[PDB]
């Protein structure tokens, strides 16, 4: 049977200090034991001075960063510009999640 | 007389230009926005003393930092009400955050458009445009206090000050001269109070006028009626000495 | 598995319904009203699936209430029994039918005789001098078969009732907490409040 | 798909047919409401195009919605059963889902959220009726009474008439009801509301009916008789120079 | 479906209108049961009357219907209140009660009245029924969705001098064999025609069916027309 | 403007003037066909007028194939002609599709005629300016031809004709068949058939003819062709030496 | 629209027309192995980008467009020219003859006279290019009539512009070449312009020939197009 | 003549003319006055906002669309929502499907398919709004003209609304100088700024009356409002 | 695409007349002139076969028109809209009928689908009335022989004789004098033709004239032997050989 999932391993930290924060990664990807890359990003700016990482299947990871940036795109269109404060970020992302629940 | 949507030679929309005709003849509303909070004030117009007044529901919350008051076919607002409460509560489901003023008014506008004989929008559900307009006032962190005043054509104006309704005309020159950016909440609400005095078809009481307003720190306020009396027992006086 | 009696005498109905409500290890309520007033003179009793209970006993009151209020007069016990009825049926071939048992008891006004329906979540009907449903059924309708009679007064009844409780308390394995019995006659429907201690 | 925009806007800002529709509504028998000060009444006129009438199964004007809210109508007969059932279904519904009665509040503003709906859908005409609506909250002692009409609008009335000739009862209701002293029971305020209703109906035969709503859904309807009697009182006891 | 600026309905009243020139029928309601009869709108000699029907239809076993308007119009609604009885039954157990299935019907007609931009019905009905909760009952509805009972009533042609009549000579306490002989009476002064005659008259009665305690419902043959024709002095 | 000029609604006389407009319609192109039957085919002849000397000759047809048995000629304008034409090729492969054999004549005609009697009877639809005959030899019938029009009526015919000049021709041909006393031409060629056609088509319009100046179309059992200029001229110098 | 007129004619598609002659001029013209474009654009204003404008449309790789009257409509007609050759070269493989190209804008055209809910097309449209037999030249009337030409010619110029046309089919029985009618495109373009010239104008050629382009749509460009801008302004000097 | 041809769009009148169209188009000669203009490296857009009151706001009349394009408006407001907000979605769809900046050229035959479409439906009106889009991409600085008609046209410079006229001949004018302003906006701006004033009887523009947008070689389509455009007053 | 008209065009009137319905009744009355007569043991039902040229052939056209095969249809009015009513009424014998209970309608209830039709065709938005009236000619074992007319509106009524079209006044008249509930099928057959003789102006012989009955069962136009429980149809068109040879004894 088709399985829609799988698993390119990976791994990611976040620190918060008092005026800064850290979110790292390792830059390798695999699928099962084969590397397919040594060096694919999977940390990223998001603008407005977040930074998000989604880790466990790649192809599922992308889609989210995706719809995150681009909700901080439409965020900047409809409420004039207005600079998306981290909880709110966080709460858009919980949506994007629980909208795909089933 | 031929479709719902059609320009007139000089290019306005018949059915929203007579709308705005329905508007005139509705009561009056007025705002006022300042640093210190906006007021809100309206004319309640009772068609008979045995109305009991304060049925009547001409200033309206929106969320906690945002407010009301319509003018005109005042039935056709309630579906924009709950429009408006459905999107700020929604932002704040979606958001943890409070929406901004200019956004849910936007979104009322958005609504307004939706009429016409399933015209090719998509999908326009609403045959007319609405009968009335509304002042919406509030207050958000970037851009402070807040006025806007939404018509049925789907457009929408910020104003330091404004009047709605058949008393609008005299009331906007009134409103012209006595505005100025360093009104105090309290001369503002004496002016609102003031402006409804000179334009009302009766003599101005608590009963038959009713204020309100937004401050950052306690949100919107419908003043109830001794509170309002208070003020009225002093712009009295404040205009016996002068 | 919720014990669901029902006992039809001369000049009533007598419904008796356990308290118990468990869920998995622990029994989180012994005060449950397994009962929905459907009119003054028809009271219905339900158990089975953990949501559907309610929703179906409260959905049928809903509708019961606005036929009232629309014709201003109450339906019949046996014409409750068969909407009630053909809700369970249409049900039973839907995405996801309703797991709900009832047992209706009605007075009928217009004929001065108690009534007695007991239906299953498939649409089974069937009117009966009394009737329970689940696992109980297995130990009280033969103690009924044997102490039963059709001109038995409401204060026999209620005797009757006290055996096949007693016999349930004494042989199902599970605690049901004792049960709520009501009374549905001439009058109405009240609650014999005080069964357990009795 | 026939959403042919029906009510739309005249030049001057009317549309004409809600407008028409409150012609309906003078058009139609009258009807009133007085509410006092644990009660409130509601009376209507029955018209007179024919008498060979059975009135054991012919529609009464006074409509239940629920056991402790009632409602009446002037306009069109077939408009109002329409509303009837619209506003029980949401009474029942109500009562489903919050686990209380409306208030009586809350029915009117259904009521009138309906009627503003019929003023803006493609194909479909306004109602050509007004409502009065009576009635007590639940757990609550107050009296309540309020109106609708076609285009939506609904507020509370201390008192209040509709239909036909309601401008002349109207007229009478604004010089007796004192703010001051509502009527303090049942009895005087069935005679306030048969008074208003004797300008308009001439003798208070098979056409006066009255129906009393008292706290927690006590609400009666009244006799010919009992009528007859508050009619009998008045005509009388009130002519004297 | 439109207003007019006095607050009436256009093509509502152009359909009552229609209707006004439309066979008479009358229902008359009695003590112990209840009458229909109405008039067949100027026929021909070729015209079958054996196997014709008209003017009055079976509802269900305890309601009959007396058509005034066109027949067409009319078959569509008997249709669909057949199916509404049915619907009542099989959901309760119990025959439709009278005012039910009346109202439902009303409801349909107001609808044309509201939405949709389609033509009201050109028909009007005389409901002639017995339930227990009210024995037996009479109503009319007509295009506006409007419903009312009466003691007796007519619709279609000639409302007015049938209206008139009926006033003078009907009274509570009647048996329906007095009402089957009002009914021929009050036809035979509104008819068109010379004389009232059996191929243009449709009868039916609601008696309590004798000896049994149960309702009959009875369409009069051709025959049983002619024969109640001789009785009431009319040959 | 009255609506019963505009939409296909009654007029008080009982009549539908946008059907009647439709006919009118028919005779724009100014070109007359007529269609006979042999013994063992069916000729259909139309004027071919190419005014404009700047179009491609060879696209201008008002003859249409409709299925390797059918074949049809349409007196009206051409976008019409051609919406008939779709849509009679789509009828007549569904109907092979769905029935197992070829879709006869006078069934393709009567579905042609219904498709046109809704548009008679719906409001939002204009009927089609167009008169469509149709031929074939037909595998139970014989040689077939029927014809419908935007009344939504069609029948069966031994000859036809259909244009302007339609009376001319009509009656010509009724003399023909009136004299023969058969109802058919009895000639066992197409090619004779043909050379029929054109010489009645020339003395009912007192015109001769170059191969340019016409269309022809034959239905034999198991096939409908039109003829090229080439084979038209053949026909045209074989009535030279007679006529 | 869906209503004929008492002589059997369409009002709205007769009004459709004028719309049509009243727009800028436009030609195509057949050759031996191909078909040339060409039309022209009013320079409104200074303002406006040279050879920014463009007006001539591809459909597929071997179809070429062009269209007088309502611009937008035109427009409007070559998407839908777009879906049908794919749905065509989708499930057939081969990509559309030109013959049945012609047939499917005809239609689509003519269904839009069909209904008093829609207007008929503001344009008349001249396509066409080469395909498995050989080059095709049509032109497509608001009222879904189109026919195969020689040449052809539509807009405000278009009488004059016929009669050139007229010339060359006259004068090249034996059939005009792609470079050749090029030229001869740019001379007919300027010579439909006398009928519109209070406004300047620019010259837009396009092309599609089996031995020039390989049977491909393509703008002429560079060299060439000075070439005929050149051989045209010579002959009306 | 006039007469039962402007019911709808649905309609040609005998001339073969839209009407409706026309007086669609005719909503913008009453709008505020707009300027665009562009250069090698950059493209401007200057925009006279319009107040209703002394008391009111200049209504906002240049929309951003995507980080390389933008718009300014004269005519409808609702209906320069609609469709800014089609090319915000058109920008978006091209950039998460085929990671490429939409072109100037496609998104103005976007707006023209979509405009056409409402002058063809029954019960639809046309657009009543004119627009002015700039942008840059990967061939350079763009400007392009949107008629509610459906007409879009590719310009060095032009003006759309009340009294647009002069700005327009100014720009006609002045075409070979500004055309060169290159690596420099603010003579760009300027050169905008001065070519709005052809076309004001009105009156000294003021710094609440100046809207200003610019978009360029390394400059991301911005809006300058108030205290920032009093530069340039 | 889609439609616009989704209101009637059938609308009353201030008279409250409806106008489009009484339209309809005028195209009728222009229509060729048919007829229907009862006898005791048969119907019969004809009319004119009106040809438009001698180049037309009348057979190829079905003015009677079997329904199923103990009802027949014939029509005055529009032919293109008796053509659609027909093929309507065929199937929905099937569908509403023969599908359901595995017999053929009796001919009240067949002819009250047609009549739902004709009906739903006056009040549905976007259409005008059928341009028809028909006669419906029937057996069925319950009723027997029976004859009804539907008209634009959706009226029906059942008829010992009729007639309708141009000549239906005069037609009606010549048939009241001749009917009685005594006749043979072969007598209103005889009267038929006499009746059709005044109506039609040409030719009168069993080229021009179409006619069916029901009458008897016809085992022989059954297709097939075995099953004795059915003798087959009682519909059958007379032949243009038959109805000649009944001319001469006219």
């Amino acid at each position: 049977q088709f399985n829609p999932y799988g698993d390119n391993g990976g791994t990611i930290l976040g620190i918060a200090g008092e005026d800064f924060a850290v979110l790292a990664g390792d830059t390798r990807n695999i699928t099962d034991y084969s590397i397919n890359s040594r060096y694919e990003p999977k940390v990223f700016d998001c603008g407005d001075n977040i930074v998000m990482s989604a880790n466990g299947f790649a192809a599922d990871g992308d889609a989210l960063v995706k719809r995150f940036k681009n909700s901080v795109k439409w965020y900047h269109f409809d409420h004039n510009d207005k600079k998306l404060s981290i909880n709110s970020a966080a709460r858009n992302i919980q949506h994007l999640l629980y909208g795909k629940r089933f | 007389d031929r479709g719902v949507s059609t320009f007139s030679p000089e290019g306005r929309l018949f059915q929203v230009e007579y709308s705005l005709e329905a508007i005139k003849l509705g009561s009056t509303a007025i705002g006022i926005a300042t640093k210190e909070g906006v007021v809100l004030g309206v004319e309640k117009r009772a068609t008979s003393p045995l109305l009991e007044s304060d049925s009547i529901e001409k200033i309206v919350e929106i969320d906690r930092h945002i407010g009301c008051a319509m003018s005109g076919l005042t039935a056709d607002a309630r579906s924009m009400i709950e429009h408006a409460r459905t999107a700020a509560v929604t932002h704040n489901l979606y958001y943890d955050e409070d929406i901004n003023v200019e956004s849910l008014t936007q979104s009322v506008c958005d609504l307004a458009l939706r009429f016409g004989e399933g015209a090719s929008g998509e999908e326009r559900l609403m045959s007319r445009p609405f009968g009335v307009a509304l002042l919406i006032a509030g207050h958000d962190a970037d851009d402070g206090y807040q006025l806007f005043h939404a018509e049925p054509s789907g457009t929408f104006y910020r104003y330091n000050a404004k009047a709605i309704g058949s008393g609008s005309e005299g009331a906007q020159a009134e409103l012209l001269n006595e505005w100025h950016s360093s009104l105090t909440l309290k001369e503002a609400e004496l002016l609102v109070l003031k402006i409804l005095k000179q334009v009302m078809e009766e003599k101005l009481d608590e009963n038959n006028a009713q204020l309100s307003c937004i401050t950052k720190q306690d949100g919107f306020k419908i003043y109830d009626n001794e509170k309002t009396a208070e003020l009225i027992k002093e712009l009295k006086e404040k205009e016996a000495a002068e | 598995m919720d014990i669901i009696l029902g006992i039809r005498v001369q000049d009533s109905v007598i419904l008796a319904s356990s308290k118990a409500v468990t869920r998995g290890i622990s029994v989180l309520k012994d005060s449950d009203d397994k009962t929905r007033q459907l009119s003054p003179h028809t009271l219905m009793s339900f158990a089975g699936e953990a949501g559907d209970t309610v929703q179906f006993a409260e959905y049928i009151q809903a509708n019961i209430q606005l036929y009232s209020i629309r014709e201003d007069y109450e339906l019949s016990p046996q014409a409750v029994s068969s909407f009630v009825r053909q809700e369970l049926a249409k049900s039973i071939r839907s995405r996801r039918p309703y797991q709900v048992n009832v047992l209706i008891g009605g007075y009928d006004k217009k004929k001065n005789k108690p009534e007695l329906y007991q239906i299953d979540y498939l649409g089974t009907k069937v009117e009966l001098p009394y009737g329970a449903h689940g696992y109980s059924g297995f130990y009280t309708f033969s103690l009924l078969d044997h102490h039963y009679r059709p001109d038995m007064t409401t204060e026999e009844g209620l005797d009757l009732l006290k055996l096949c409780v007693q016999e349930l308390e004494k042989r199902m394995p599970m605690d049901f907490k004792g049960v709520i019995v009501k009374i549905v006659d001439k009058d109405g429907i009240r609650q014999v409040d005080d069964f357990q201690a009795q | 798909g026939y959403d042919r925009a029906l009510s739309i806007f005249s030049p001057d800002g009317h549309i004409f047919q809600v407008e028409y529709a409150l012609e309906a509504v003078k058009r139609g028998t009258c009807a009133v409401g007085v509410k006092g000060k644990n009660c409130v009444v509601l009376g209507c006129e029955r018209r007179s195009t024919l008498k060979l009438q059975d009135t054991r199964i012919t529609p009464s004007k006074v409509s239940k919605i629920d056991s402790h809210v009632v409602l009446s109508f002037s306009g069109l007969n077939a408009d109002s059963r329409i509303l009837i059932e619209k506003a029980r279904v949401e009474a029942q519904s109500h009562r489903l889902t919050l686990e209380d009665p409306v208030t009586v509040e809350y029915l009117t503003r259904y009521v009138a959220g309906v009627q503003q709906r019929y003023t803006q859908s493609g194909g479909v005409r306004p109602f050509g009726v007004s409502t009065l609506i009576a009635g007590f909250d639940p757990r609550d002692d107050e009296p309540k009474l309020y109106q609708t009409e076609p285009s939506g609008i609904y507020s509370s009335w201390s008192a209040q008439t509709i239909g036909r000739n309601s401008k002349t009862v109207r007229e009478f209701l604004e010089k007796n009801y004192d703010r001051k002293e509502p009527p303090a029971t049942v009895e005087e305020c069935v005679k306030l509301t048969v008074r208003s209703l004797l300008e308009v109906v001439q003798t208070g035969a098979k056409n006066i009916e009255i129906t009393v709503v008292k706290p927690d859904s006590d609400i009666v309807a009244l006799s010919s008789e009992e009528i007859n009697q508050y009619v009998t009182q008045i005509e009388q006891e009130k002519q004297e120079q | 479906t439109i207003f007019s600026p006095e607050g009436r309905l256009y093509q509502v009243e152009y359909a009552l209108e229609s209707i006004s020139h439309a066979g008479t029928a009358i229902g008359i309601m009695a003590s112990d049961g209840i009458v229909l009869a109405a008039e067949r709108k100027v026929t021909s000699t070729l015209l079958e009357q054996d196997t014709s029907t008209e003017k009055l239809y079976k509802l269900n076993d305890k309601i009959a219907v007396a058509v005034a308007g066109l027949t067409a119009d009319a078959e569509i609604l008997i249709n669909t209140a057949r199916i509404h009885a049915q619907n009542y039954l099989k959901t309760y157990n119990e025959d439709i009660p009278v005012e039910i299935l009346v109202r439902r019907l009303s409801d349909i007609k107001q609808g044309y009245t509201q939405h949709g931009g389609l033509r009201p019905f050109g028909v009007s009905f005389i409901y002639a029924g017995y339930d227990d909760r009210y024995g037996y009952q009479l109503y009319t509805s007509n295009p506006s969705g409007n419903y009312t009972g009466w003691k007796a009533i007519s619709v279609g042609a000639n409302t007015s001098a049938a209206q008139t009549l009926l006033q003078m000579d009907y009274k509570d306490d009647m048996k329906v064999d007095d009402a089957i002989e009002l009914a021929l009476k009050t036809l035979s002064k509104t008819t068109d025609s010379s004389a009232l005659t059996y191929d243009r008259l449709e009868f039916a009665t609601i008696r309590k069916g004798a000896n049994d305690g149960e309702v009959y419902q009875k369409i009069f043959k051709p025959q049983e027309i002619k024969d109640i024709l001789v009785k009431t002095g009319i040959t | 403007a009255g609506y019963d000029r505009h939409i296909t609604i009654f007029s008080p006389e009982g009549r539908l003037y946008q059907v009647e407009y439709a006919f009118k319609a028919t005779n724009q192109t100014n070109i007359n066909s007529l269609a006979v039957r042999g013994k063992d085919c069916t000729v259909v002849i139309s004027q071919k007028k190419v005014p404009d000397k700047l179009l491609d000759p060879t696209t201008v047809s008002y003859i249409f194939c409709i299925s390797r048995t059918i074949g049809m000629v349409v007196n009206g304008p051409i976008p019409d002609a051609r919406n008939a034409a779709l849509r009679a090729k789509a009828e007549a492969a569904e109907f092979r599709y769905k029935y197992g054999y070829d879709m006869p004549c006078d069934v393709l005609a009567k579905r042609m005629a219904n498709l046109s009697q809704i548009y008679t009877q719906r409001a939002y639809m204009r009927p089609l300016g167009v008169i469509l005959t149709f031929v074939s030899v037909d595998e139970e019938l014989g040689p077939s031809i029927y014809k419908t029009d935007p009344a939504g009526y069609y029948v069966g015919y031994k000859a036809t004709a259909t244009g302007p000049k339609q009376q001319e021709i009509t009656t010509n041909l009724e003399n023909h068949f009136k004299k023969s006393k058969i109802d058919h031409i009895n000639e066992e060629s197409w090619e004779k058939v043909v050379e029929f056609a054109i010489t009645h088509m020339i003395d009912a319009l007192g015109t001769e003819f170059s191969k340019n100046d016409l269309e022809v179309g034959v239905a034999t059992k198991d096939k409908f062709f039109t003829l090229s200029a080439e084979n038209i001229e053949e026909r045209l110098v074989a009535i030279a030496e007679q006529d | 629209n869906s209503v004929f007129s008492p002589d059997g004619r369409n009002f709205q598609v007769e009004y459709a027309v004028k719309a049509v002659e009243n727009g800028t001029t436009s030609i195509g013209i057949k050759c031996n192995d191909g078909v040339v474009f060409a039309v022209e654009k009013l320079i409104t204003s200074k303002l406006l980008v040279p050879q920014k404008n463009v007006k001539i449309q591809v459909v597929d790789r071997h179809i070429g467009c062009v269209y007088s009257g309502l611009i937008p409509d035109g427009r409007h007609l070559v998407n839908r020219g777009r879906e049908e050759a794919a749905s065509f070269k989708k499930l057939y493989k081969t990509p559309i003859p030109i013959p049945a190209f012609a047939d499917r804008l005809g239609q689509y055209v003519q269904a839009h006279t069909l209904y008093n809910s829609v207007r008929p097309f503001g344009v008349s449209t001249i396509f066409g290019g080469v395909d498995k037999n050989g080059a095709h030249l049509y032109m497509l009337e608001p009222s879904g009539s189109y026919w195969g030409y020689k040449g052809a010619a539509t807009g405000k110029g278009r009488q004059s512009a016929k009669a050139e046309l007229e010339k060359l089919v006259d004068h090249h029985p034996e059939g005009l070449s792609a470079r050749e009618a090029v030229k001869q495109a740019a001379k007919i373009i300027y010579l439909a312009h006398e009928d519109n010239k209070e406004k300047d104008f620019e010259l837009e050629i396009s092309w599609c020939s089996l031995s020039e382009t390989n049977g491909l749509h393509k703008f002429v460009k560079g060299d060439l197009l000075q070439e005929a801008i050149d051989f045209a302004q010579k002959e009306i000097n | 003549f006039r007469n039962n041809y402007d019911g709808d769009t649905v309609t040609f009148s005998p001339t073969g003319r839209l009407f409706q169209v026309e007086y669609a188009l005719e909503a913008i000669k009453q709008g505020s006055v707009t300027v665009g203009l562009r250069s090698n490296t950059h493209a401007v857009l200057v925009a006279l906002k319009r107040n209703a009151d002394e008391l009111s706001s200049y209504q906002k009349k240049i929309i951003k669309c995507d980080e390389h394009m933008g718009l300014s408006l004269a005519g409808l407001a609702p209906d320069a929502r609609v469709l800014s907000n089609y090319l915000r979605q058109q920008c978006n769809y091209s950039s998460l499907v085929f990671n490429r900046k939409l072109a100037v050229e496609r998104a103005g035959h976007l707006l023209c398919d979509k405009a056409q479409k409402n002058t063809q439906s029954y019960g639809g009106r046309p657009y009543g709004v004119g627009l002015l889009i700039i942008g840059y991409d990967k061939s350079g600085a763009h400007l392009l003209e949107f008629q509610p008609s459906g007409n879009v046209t590719e310009l060095y410079g032009t003006a759309i609304g009340a009294r647009s006229q002069g700005a327009k001949t100014y720009l006609e004018r002045t075409l070979d100088t500004f055309i060169k302003i290159d690596g420099n906006p603010d003579e760009l701006i300027k050169a905008g700024v001065e070519a709005i004033s052809q076309s004001l009887r009105d009156e000294s523009l003021t710094v609440d009356n100046l809207s200003i947008a610019i978009v360029g070689k390394d400059t991301p389509f911005t809006i300058y409002d108030g205290e920032a455009v009093a530069k340039y007053i | 695409m889609t439609d616009r008209y989704s209101f009637s065009l059938t609308t009353f009137s201030p008279s409250g007349k409806l106008g489009q319905i009484d339209y309809a009744l005028t195209a009728v009355k222009q229509g060729v002139t048919s007829l229907g007569i009862k006898a005791t043991n048969g119907v019969v039902i004809a009319t004119e076969k009106k040809s438009s040229s001698p180049l037309a052939m009348s057979e190829t056209l079905s003015k009677v028109s079997l329904l199923t095969p103990d009802i027949g249809a014939v029509y005055s009015g529009m032919g293109p809209d008796y053509r659609v009513l027909v093929d309507k009424s065929r199937k929905v014998a099937h569908t509403s009928y023969k599908r359901i209970y595995g017999e053929y309608p009796p001919t009240k209830l067949l002819v009250s689908e047609v009549a739902k039709i004709m009906q739903e065709a006056t009040q549905s938005g976007g259409v005008r009335p059928f341009g028809v009236s028909l006669l419906i000619a029937g057996h069925d074992e319950f009723n027997g022989f029976s004859l009804y007319q539907v008209d634009p509106s959706g009226s029906y009524f059942p008829w010992k004789a009729t007639a309708i079209g141009k000549g239906s006044v005069a037609a009606k008249t010549f048939l009241e004098k001749r009917w009685n509930d005594e006749l043979e099928l072969e007598d209103a057959i005889h009267i038929a033709l006499l009746t059709l003789k005044e109506s039609v102006e040409g030719e009168f012989n069993g080229d021009t004239i179409e006619l069916a009955i029901i009458g008897d069962e016809n085992p022989d136009l059954l297709g097939y032997t075995g099953i004795p429980t059915d003798k087959g149809p009682r519909f059958r068109k007379l032949t243009s050989q038959e109805i000649n040879d009944r001319l001469e004894a006219l």
